[PDB]
RNA sequence: CCGAUAACGAACGAGACUCUGGCAUGCUAACUAGUUACGCGACCCCCGAGCGGUCGGCGUCCCCCAACUUCUUAGAGGGACAAGUGGCGUUCAGCCACCCGAGAUUGAGCAAUAACAGGUCUGUGAUGCCCUUAGAUGUCCGGGGCUGCACGCGCGCUACACUGACUGGCUCAGCGUGUGCCUACCCUACGCCGGCAGGCGCGGGUAACCCGUUGAACCCCAUUCGUGAUGGGGAUCGGGGAUUGCAAUUAUUCCCCAUGAACGAGGAAUUCCCAGUAAGUGCGGGUCAUAAGCUUGCGUUGAUUAAGUCCCUGCCCUUUGUACACACCGCC
């Protein structure tokens, strides 16, 4: 909303960065991308928000 | 037949029993007016009820307080509380209620525990400490 | 305007004056070399305690119906550094409170009560609080 | 208010004029605050004054009294020297005199092979307090 | 005084809280201008009842500190009903304005809080609830008047009545307004 | 460092200033004479009663401990 | 550059972050301007209703 | 706890309980409380006001066949129970704010399973075994030591001063405690004497009566002092005098003199805790012939600040890894 004021143009969608991050498992765990589950849970491969 | 309303107010272990008789009414603690007692920095402290409600408001009310127990400072919110409570029971029981309520308002808009007994009293000591809570210093290697 | 009605600390100021300006009581000799109570560090500056303390002692008896030497010692107390030790309470000197009582007895401010202990006698009861009128009516201040 | 004295010397010991009179008497060995008013109470010197004031008569009035106390009504509390032992004299020692007396009674105890002497000789406590933890210099 | 609740000798009316934020936290008078700075007190029971206690008495308590003097409010209540009687001689007007327009500009506007920040502890600029300003300000001038008054014989009433004028005015001549500077100054360095 | 040794009794030239200089203050006490002037402080204590010879200065209110002691009373 | 003083109090207390439990995160109205919304970490005990002060009106103090 | 729920309904711990601590002009009462205020009947001295009537007031003259419980006491009671309202909350369990009011928490004791070469044989006439057993490690007398001192650490107190130091004075308790006790022994009121320690006179006391309106310190109020290692501080010694004890040498304890130290806020670290809390402050109790710088209680004066987080330390669950199971102070 700073930028949408100062815009010379009207409305304007703004772009997006499309980064494909891409971690080794070490950093995936250390930096909390995944975690570490129970034996029954290890299997449940769905991706749940 | 005059008034004879006795009322007490306390602080810690300082029971102060005030009592209000009808008369000219110039007020006194044990046997000496409010102008002394002489923790003194306080003084206004115990005058307060007078100074709030009006010098008129005890103008038909000889009050005599008595104080034992507790301590120097305590003895004063004890006698303050007493001559505000007693004076309250005065205008209530025989006189009216509106003035009782105009009093009780004038007081309880700033309490200082005037009609309210301070519910507090000291904690006991527990073994392994100088006071209630604090503890004899831990040796440690 | 009794002893109470007069602001009690400028009582003994004038009662000390009384017994000085009488020019009789019976000042003695342990006097210039007196400690006052093993209690104290140091012999008192106003070289004239017992005119001002016999004042105290005598008005004190006014307030209390009976008092022994043991009582007078008790009342003039204090804390007492035994030094690096903690402070404790030590009774005042007997000798001096006693001779204060016996000396007040000479002017006949006081007498020995029944059931033990000194109280003040009607005659003394006067000299005491006569000047209470004179202390209130010295001036309002 | 008269600044003339600018300090004073009394009884072979240096003393300060500015200090209050009761205090000034205090400095000499054998005195102390106790006895040092009592001297200025019998002498009848006004206590509300400084040792850099007064006259030669006042300061001698002190010495005559303080050096010879008992005769001017001063009772026997305020004699530091009570039944001396070398004759039953009981008076008030002052100055180096006490250091002399002090030494003589240490000497006497020591000479009579008695315990308290040995203890000074060695450099210890005389008064049986425990020196396990204190008395470290 | 039945007409209006004054303060030993003193007007608490014609007193205004001269910076909003501190207003509603400085309880000079709700309607409640207390006469004295002794009070039963129990403003240490709940949390934001602490403000409703009058800045004056709240200062007496903040003054009876230091090891040899704790719980001598009788004592310090003199100092403070004794100090103000100096200010009015110098400034004039309610020296309660000199108290209240001290605490306002004795205490900062924002402060430097310690975050953990891994190892090297880069404090962060944060604003404050009028509390760490109010309180710090309160000792800093207590501590200041205190520290100035060991080894001169300065009366704590005098010493404090310096500080309360030297902080009522942005006078840069006290102890409170000399640290109110730095906490801000330290914060500026951080960001 | 704070070392402050002052004469017990005012010199005549100094006294004039106290007679003179003391009229030129407001917030006076045994302090304010013993720091501005180099008087002991017990002789300041004293001097301040001397200076009530005819209220050259004004007592607001002697508190048991502290004299608390104002300007002359001009206007 | 830009150097004003703006007093705003966040409408809702939000959390109590900081390492040791110091900083209460606040969403604060500008006060000087109604429209502006900022997030800052405060040190003193705050609540819903109370004005606060920030040196720079930009920083928008983030996760700490 | 509810709920999701291969579980359903139960048991110990927590909780409930006990003691305690606070609202109870509501009740039952109380000369071993208080009394209260009377009625005030007085003495009563001008104690004080006031010409005098009259009044303010301590003391007493009480007693009582006043009257009563206003505070005191201790019995029965009640109450306080997230009880109401407004938020927040899966709109459940609850949490938060406010009302009336003690707002749901005043503080301990009690405290499971299961542990631990924790400690205790020197608390036990509880004691296994072992030693020792007359010259006795059986029991003691006298003395001595347990106290000793170049150093090291541990809990305390007092200071560093003038928001204070010593100099007048005023004046407010609580929990206790007390004799006359299992073998010889107190609590102490009031007279003289002495400075004081104290001494010497005499008085009440199975005590709510006597100590004892427990007449305190800080505290509070009245003067000195002037920021001087000074009057703070107050050690170490000189000398007297009391007291306990048959006896204090190995200063017993106390007093009286006399000397008169380091410390001007503490280097590296680290415990304590949120409301009548920390701190100061005496005071009891315990310890005691003598006696406490010890603790455990008690008021009293009474603050600052957190009201949250797991950042350090250490604890709980869950998932997980684990070559550890004398458990990481491990294994290798």
């Amino acid at each position: 909303r700073d930028i949408s004021e100062a815009s010379v143009f009207d409305a304007y969608v703004l772009p997006k960065l499309y980064v494909k991050l891409h971690y080794c498992v070490s950093c995936a765990i250390h930096s909390k991308v995944v975690r570490n589950r129970s034996r029954e849970a290890r299997k449940d491969r769905t991706p749940p928000p | 037949p005059l008034q004879s309303v006795q009322v007490f107010g306390r602080k810690k272990t300082a029971t102060a029993v005030a009592h209000c008789k009808r008369g000219n009414g110039l007020i006194k603690v044990n046997g000496r007016p409010l102008e002394m007692i002489e923790p003194r920095t306080l003084q206004y402290k115990l005058l307060e009820p007078v100074l709030l409600l009006g010098k008129e408001r005890f103008a038909g009310v000889d009050i005599r307080v008595r104080v034992k127990g507790g301590g120097h400072v305590a003895q004063i919110y004890a006698i303050r509380q007493s001559i505000s409570k007693a004076l309250v029971a005065y205008y209530q029981k025989y006189v009216d209620e509106a003035s009782k309520k105009e009093i009780k308002d004038i007081l309880i808009q700033y309490d200082r525990t005037l009609l309210v007994a301070d519910p507090r009293r000291c904690e006991s000591k527990k073994f392994g400490g100088p006071g209630a809570r604090a503890r004899y210093q831990k040796s440690y290697r | 305007v009794t002893v109470k009605d007069v602001n009690q600390q400028e009582f003994v100021r004038a009662l000390a004056a009384f017994l000085k300006k009488s020019g009789k009581l019976k000042v003695p000799e342990w006097v210039d070399t007196v400690k006052l109570a093993k209690h104290k560090e140091l012999a008192p500056y106003d070289e004239n305690w017992f005119y001002t303390r016999a004042a105290s002692t005598a008005r004190h008896l006014y307030l209390r119906g009976g008092a022994g030497v043991g009582s007078m010692t008790k009342i003039y107390g204090g804390r007492q550094r035994n030094g690096v030790m903690p402070s404790h309470f030590s009774r005042g000197s007997k000798s001096v409170a006693r001779r204060v009582l016996q000396a007040l007895e000479g002017l006949k401010m006081v007498e020995k009560d029944q059931d033990g202990g000194r109280k003040l006698t009607p005659q003394g009861q006067r000299d005491l609080d006569r000047i209470a009128g004179q202390v209130a009516a010295a001036n309002k201040k | 208010p008269e600044k003339f004295q600018h300090i004073l010397r009394v009884l072979n010991t240096n003393i300060d004029g500015r200090r209050k009179i009761a205090f000034a008497i205090t400095a000499i060995k054998g005195v102390g605050r106790r006895y040092a008013h009592v001297v200025l109470r019998k002498a009848d010197i006004d206590l509300t004054k400084r040792a850099g004031e007064l006259t030669e008569d006042e300061v001698e009035r002190v010495i005559t009294i303080m050096q010879n106390p008992r005769q001017y009504k001063i009772p026997d509390w305020f004699l530091n020297r009570q039944k001396d032992v070398k004759d039953g004299k009981y008076s008030q020692v002052l100055a180096n005199g006490l250091d002399n007396k002090l030494r003589e009674d240490l000497e006497r105890l020591k000479k009579i092979r008695a315990h308290r002497g040995l203890r000074h000789f060695w450099g210890l406590r005389v008064r049986g307090q425990h020196t396990k933890t204190t008395g470290r210099r | 005084t039945p007409d209006i609740k004054l303060f030993g000798k003193w007007s608490t009316d014609d007193v205004q809280i001269n910076d909003i934020s501190l207003q509603d936290y400085i309880a000079v008078k709700e309607k409640y201008a207390k006469y004295l700075p002794h009070s039963a007190g129990r403003y240490a029971a709940k949390r934001f009842r602490k403000a409703q206690c009058p800045i004056v008495e709240r200062l007496t308590n903040s003054m009876m500190m230091h090891g040899r003097n704790n719980g001598k409010k009788l004592m310090t209540v003199r100092i403070v009903k004794h100090a103000f009687e100096i200010i009015h001689l110098l400034t004039g007007e309610n020296p309660l304005q000199v108290l209240v327009n001290a605490i306002i500009n004795s205490g900062p506007r924002e402060d430097s809080t310690r975050i953990g920040r891994a190892g090297t502890v880069r404090r962060q600029a944060v604003d404050v609830s009028p509390l760490r300003r109010v309180n710090q300000a309160i000792w800093l001038l207590c501590t200041g008047a205190r520290e100035a008054a060991f080894r001169n014989i300065k009366t704590i009433a005098e010493c404090l009545a310096d500080e309360l004028i030297n902080a009522a005015k942005g006078s840069s001549n006290s102890y409170a307004i000399k640290k109110k500077d730095e906490l801000e100054r330290v914060a500026k360095s951080n960001r | 460092r704070d070392k402050l040794n002052n004469l017990v009794l005012f010199d005549k030239a100094t006294y004039d200033k106290l007679c003179k200089e003391v009229p030129n203050y407001k917030l006076i006490t045994p302090a304010v004479v013993s720091e501005r002037l180099k008087i002991r402080g017990s002789l300041a204590r004293a001097a301040l009663q001397e200076l009530l010879s005819k209220g050259l200065i004004k007592l607001v209110s002697k508190h048991r401990a502290q004299v608390i002691y104002t300007r002359n009373t001009k206007g | 550059r830009v150097q004003p003083i703006k007093l705003a109090r966040v409408t809702k207390v939000l959390g109590r972050t900081g390492s040791q439990g110091q900083c209460t995160q606040v969403r604060v109205e500008f006060m000087d301007d109604t429209s502006r919304s900022i997030i800052r970490n405060v040190k003193g005990p705050v609540r819903e209703g109370d004005v606060l002060t920030l040196l720079e009106s930009e920083r928008e103090a983030r996760r700490l």
